[PDB]
C-alpha cells in the first residue's frame, strides 16, 4: 500500500 | 464493567499500576517533538519554492519525481535541518516505559530520530513514516547503507548525495510520498494488538491514514488515553474515540503540552524524580556533545 496525502 | 475506575488521567495512573496493565502501545505524532523545536511537516502552516520548477506543488515529496529531479528536496533538507536533536520529556517518558518492562511498542509518525536519541531501540520502534536516521541507496541491486551523519554533510555542503559503491542517488529512509508504506508497519499491527493493555495516543491529530486507524485495533477493553493539544480522533459526524458520552468507558483526553502531560502522568506514577533525572542527564550529555 502506497503513501498518500489521507 | 470497565478497567478504568474513572475517566481521569488519575484513572489511568492506578490501572497502570494495577496487575491488570502489562503491556502499553504509544502511539505518537508531531505534537511530542514541536517542543525540540521540530515543526509539523504535514502542517499547512509550516513553511513547506518557486525556483524549482515543479509540475506541481507535492512533488517535492513524492518518490518518482524525487528520482529524477532531486535537488529541490535535498534544498529543502538544508533549510529545515534542525540546529540539534534534543528528545523531549514525552520521548523520555517512553524510555521510562521501557525501562520499566511496560512498552509493547511505540509507534510513530515522525521522521525526526528523536524517538532512538532517547534510547528507543529498533525492536521497540514502529517507524510508519521512515527515518532520517538511516539513508540508502537506491540502487536494488547495492542498497549500500549511510548513518545520518554522512546524509548531513552532504546535504550542508550542497552535494547530491551520491553511493560511493555505484553512484546512484542516496535516499534518506523516509517514506516518500508514492513509496510503499513499511512491511513492519503491518506485520507489528497485525501481533501487538491481540496484547495491548493501554494505548497511550501522544501528539498527533489522527488526521493522517493509515496510522489513524490503529486506534480502532485496540481490543474493546483497552483504555486509550489522549495527551494532546486539542481532543482528536472521535468519529466524524459528517461520515472512534469516545470521550464524553454517556456511553464512554474507555477513553480519556488530557488536552495540553505534551510534555506536561507525560509530567504529570508521571507524577501520579511516582516517576517523577526518576524522568527529572533523565531528561536532566540525557539533555546535559546533549548540550556537551
Ligand atoms: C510522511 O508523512 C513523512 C515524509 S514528509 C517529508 C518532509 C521532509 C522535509 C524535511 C526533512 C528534512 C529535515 C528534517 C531532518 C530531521 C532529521
Ligand atoms: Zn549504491
Amino acid at each position: 500500500p502506497k503513501k498518500y496525502g489521507g | 464493567e470497565r478497567l478504568l475506575d474513572e475517566l481521569t488521567l488519575e484513572g489511568v495512573a492506578r490501572y497502570m499500576q494495577s496487575e491488570r496493565c502489562r503491556r502499553v502501545i504509544c502511539l505518537v505524532g508531531a505534537g511530542i517533538s514541536t517542543s525540540a523545536g521540530i515543526p509539523d511537516f504535514r502542517s499547512p502552516s509550516t513553511g513547506l519554492l518557486e525556483k524549482y520548477h515543479l509540475p506541481y506543488p507535492e512533488a517535492i515529496f513524492e518518490i518518482s519525481y524525487f528520482k529524477k529531479h532531486p535537488e529541490p528536496f535535498f534544498a529543502l533538507a538544508k533549510e529545515l535541518y534542525p540546529g540539534q536533536f534534543k528528545p523531549t520529556i514525552c520521548h523520555y517518558f517512553m524510555r521510562l516505559l521501557k525501562d520499566k518492562g511496560l512498552l509493547l511498542r511505540c509507534y510513530t509518525q515522525n521522521i525526526d530520530t528523536l524517538e532512538r536519541i532517547a534510547g528507543l531501540e529498533q525492536e521497540d520502534l514502529v517507524e510508519a513514516h521512515g527515518t532520517f536516521y538511516t539513508s540508502h541507496c537506491v540502487s536494488a541491486s547495492c542498497r549500500h547503507e549511510y548513518p545520518l551523519s554522512w546524509m548531513k554533510e552532504k546535504i550542508f555542503s550542497e552535494v547530491t548525495p551520491k553511493c560511493e559503491d555505484c553512484q546512484s542517488l542516496v535516499k534518506p529512509d523516509i517514506v516518500f510520498f508514492g513509496e510503499s508504506l513499511p512491511a513492519r508497519f503491518f506485520s507489528c499491527m497485525q501481533s501487538d494488538f491481540l496484547k495491548v493493555d493501554l494505548l497511550l495516543v501522544m501528539g498527533t491529530s489522527l488526521q493522517v491514514q493509515p496510522f489513524a486507524s490503529l486506534i480502532s485495533k485496540a481490543p474493546l477493553s483497552t483504555p486509550r488515553l489522549l495527551i494532546n493539544k486539542e481532543k482528536a480522533g472521535q468519529s466524524d459526524p459528517f461520515l472512534g474515540m469516545d470521550f464524553d458520552s454517556k456511553k464512554a468507558y474507555r477513553d480519556v483526553a488530557w488536552l495540553g503540552e505534551c510534555d506536561q502531560g507525560c509530567l504529570a502522568l508521571a507524577e501520579l506514577l511516582g516517576w517523577k524524580k526518576e524522568l527529572e533525572d533523565l531528561v536532566r542527564r540525557e539533555h546535559a550529555s546533549i548540550d556537551a556533545q
